[PDB]
């Protein structure tokens, strides 16, 4: 349990947003591997797949993040 | 084997040899090497007059007690 | 029954570590009774923390420990295959089998397994110490550690293994390589890609001083002083007191006159480096800035004697004799800031060249941290291993050994006659842990890989001699796949140094677990 | 200066994304259909990751008082 106290620590240093949110981001995320664990699914696939939807979700952001300076705006009408 | 000590040696009482200048380097450091000078002189020219000449032979000390650093450098080259 | 609930107590320590070898392992958290967290991945370094209750165990503690302190590499892979050893025999005490002929059944198949071991290599290092040639090595001591990071920490360890050996081949003689020459610092920030190579080592401290770095010189002088700074009085006792002010005047720029006079003559023999082991008074800082000389306090004897081997200098017992015979030499200094914290560095540039090393390690995750900082040294160990018995010869990993072994015992099972074909078949049982737990901690089914690794390695092929694929080995899949896949693909192979040591180490380990037939305790 | 305050912590990072359940939605719907074109376990394992992105959007409504059970299906209707 003190590894989502040191996670914590590093999102108020680091960034200083989402410190709550980290916390129960991770908690919810274990909830939902309970039941794989009663069913015989062992942790190298729950792992794998996991990662493969943060590798994915890292594109998408980046696609969903809407970024432009000289297209159709400036430095100014954008703020 | 051989019972002198090769190393510096001090008084009972905690004591050093401290030199300002290097004139006062061969003045202070003379009495800690006077007892190792004195007998490591004689032990190099035993290999002068015994065993120069002789190829495929060695010359080994016991020297029960320690060993000065500046022995080391004298017992490299020969 | 004791020397069956005595496998009973290592079988449950025996899952432990079957946790631990494979890219599924991972670090235990302990808590010591001193209120310290130690957190690695190695087993080996675990069962120092853990307290042992059963003295049968320490034996195979002890027997952990033999293959960390020499070849440094394999400690999973002698206690995981001592745990099925003893497995394997369980049946055999039952069966009626006398545990006497059990030990001798073990003693012959080692000494077939040891002869099949040089027909098995495959490739020979050339000891080149190229850095594309030391990835090969590098990148299967990195696997079953930590995942991901194996691409990039096998360009910073190969780096400064290149750094501190000289140029020489085919010379076994004089060895180069210590187990000190690799030191591994951590900061907080930064990522692994931004870590650099330094061919020195690196302190993470302030200079203590106005002067930030040296110049860029050639040959900087480099001075070790074991004796704190501050005038030269008496060795016995000498506190220096004030009876009156009138002797204070005198004592006072009596102490500026006698270090300032001290520090010249360091100066004017070209010194720009003075290192302190004791304190440093607040007079002798002064002077230090002036002359542009940079302030170093290494107060650990430990990191003196890697700095002795660079530069070539040598502590003094006494201040203010600067014997430029002892002085040592090094290209270059600089204080740079990597990770977010400026610090001052110790590197190199052509001459005298650097036998100790250091990799700086940055990252965001601290627990990840540490678990790089054990997993570096045991790839350090692994550089150890390319000497003369047997360093270039390397067999394929990734369970294709455990495997192949299988067949080749098998075969000389039916070859000796005698009682001794039940022990000699129970020896190649015990080597499918290896696959099976590789397979078992990823998901993969029982029923479906373990039946593809026999057929693998047995095949039927029209001619006396052996032919198609014989590197398939075990795969820990992750993505997908269909069956195995061949093991030249990733070039992971396990040099013969380790395997060779292992199997000697875990066969004299189930001896004597099985040669005990009765234990005796006290209580304290 | 309330709007100087806004678009301060707006002129440091540029890289921003819609809040309020928007994108925190979006990936969540992409995975279950990035989920249908990979075979194997990790299939459900991904599903179960979209499904814990949304405790986020339900303790923001419940501790504002809205009701997350009605909230959740009338946000994905018009999503």
């Amino acid at each position: 349990a003190k590894t989502l106290v040191d996670i914590s620590r590093a999102q108020d240093a680091e960034v200083g947003d989402g410190t709550t949110s980290v916390t129960i981001l991770a908690g919810e995320l274990m909830k939902e591997a309970k039941p794989f664990l009663e069913e015989g699914i062992s942790s190298h696939l729950i792992m794998k797949g996991y990662r493969k939807a943060v590798s994915l979700a890292v594109e998408k952001i980046n696609e969903l993040a809407v970024d432009i300076t000289s297209e159709k705006s400036s430095g100014r009408e954008l703020l | 084997i051989l019972n002198v000590s090769l190393e510096y040696e001090k008084t009972e009482v905690n004591s050093g040899f401290f030199y300002s200048s290097a004139d006062q380097r061969d003045k202070l450091a003379a009495s800690e090497r006077k007892f190792v000078d004195a007998k490591l002189k004689k032990i190099i020219d035993l290999k002068n007059e015994v065993c120069g000449m002789d190829p495929d032979k060695g010359f080994v000390i016991i020297n029960q007690k320690g060993i000065d650093p500046m022995s080391l450098d004298v017992f490299a080259k020969h | 029954g004791q020397i069956i609930k005595s496998i009973a107590a290592i079988r449950e320590l025996h899952q432990m570590c079957l946790t631990s070898m494979g890219p599924c392992g991972r670090n235990k958290i302990i808590v010591n009774h001193l209120g310290k967290i130690i957190i690695t991945n190695d087993a080996a370094t675990m069962l120092r923390e853990l307290d042992i209750v059963h003295p049968a165990v320490k034996v195979l503690v002890m027997a952990t420990e033999q293959q960390k302190i020499d070849m440094g590499d394999g400690t999973n892979l002698v206690m995981i295959l001592a745990g099925e050893l003893l497995n394997v025999s369980e049946k055999l005490i039952s069966m009626g089998l006398s545990a006497v002929e059990i030990i001798q059944g073990y003693n012959m198949a080692r000494k077939f397994t040891l002869k099949e071991l040089d027909e098995m290599v495959v490739g020979e290092i050339t000891d080149k110490n190229d850095k594309n040639e030391l990835l090969k090595m590098i990148k299967p001591v990195i696997s079953s550690k930590k995942y991901g990071s194996e691409d990039i920490l096998s360009e910073l360890v190969s780096e400064a293994v290149s750094h501190v050996l000289p140029v020489a081949q085919q010379a076994g003689e004089i060895p180069y390589f210590n187990v000190d020459s690799i030191r591994v610092v951590k900061i907080m920030g930064g990522s692994l890609s931004n870590s650099t190579v330094i061919k020195g080592m690196v302190f993470n401290r302030e200079p203590e001083g106005h002067v930030k770095s040296l110049s860029e010189d050639k040959k900087h002088k480099v001075a070790v002083f074991t004796c704190p700074l501050d005038i030269a009085n008496t060795e016995t006792k000498g506190t220096v007191l004030l009876h009156n002010a009138q002797e204070m005047l005198d004592f006072s720029k009596g102490e500026e006159k006698q270090i300032d006079a001290m520090m010249k003559e360091i100066a004017d023999m070209g010194v720009e480096c003075i290192v302190a082991g004791a304190g440093v008074g607040e007079l002798a800082l002064h002077y230090l800035n002036r002359y542009g000389i940079l302030v170093l306090k290494v107060p650990s004897k430990f990191e003196l004697r890697r700095l002795c081997r660079v530069c070539g200098a040598t502590p003094l017992p006494r201040l203010g004799a600067p014997t430029p015979e002892e002085l040592g030499l090094v290209e270059t200094v600089k204080t740079m800031e990597i990770g977010g914290d400026r610090v001052t560095v110790f590197k190199q540039e052509q001459g005298e060249i650097s036998r100790t090393s250091t990799i700086i390690l940055r990252g965001a995750t601290q627990n990840n941290l540490d678990d790089i900082e054990r997993a570096i040294d045991d790839g350090v160990a692994a550089v150890k291993g390319l000497m003369k018995p047997s360093g270039g010869k390397l067999l394929p990993g990734a369970g294709a050994t455990e495997i192949e072994l299988i067949s080749r015992i098998t075969k000389y099972g039916e070859r000796t006659p005698g009682l001794l074909q039940l022990a000699i078949k129970q020896f190649a049982v015990a080597f499918e842990v290896v696959p099976r737990t590789l397979a078992e901690t990823a998901g993969l089914d029982v029923n479906e890989v373990l039946p593809n690794l026999y057929a693998a390695h047995n095949v039927t092929e029209p001619g006396a001699v052996k032919t198609d694929h014989l590197y398939k080995g075990v795969d820990i899949d992750g993505e997908s796949d269909e069956g195995v896949k061949d093991i030249r693909e990733e070039n992971i192979y396990d040099m013969l140094a380790t395997k060779k040591f292992a199997i000697n180490v875990a066969t004299e380990a189930a001896t004597t677990v099985l040669s005990i037939d009765q234990i005796i305790m006290a209580k304290k | 200066h309330d709007a100087i305050m806004i678009v301060k912590r707006a002129l440091q990072n540029k890289l921003i994304v819609a809040g309020g359940g928007a994108t925190e939605m979006e990936v969540s719907k992409c995975l279950r259909d990035y989920s249908k074109t990979i075979a194997g376990k990790q299939q459900m394992i991904i599903n179960a990751f979209a499904k814990a992105l949304e405790v986020i959007p339900r303790q923001l409504c419940e501790n504002a008082g809205f009701d997350a059970i009605e909230i959740l299906n009338k946000l994905r209707l018009a999503h």
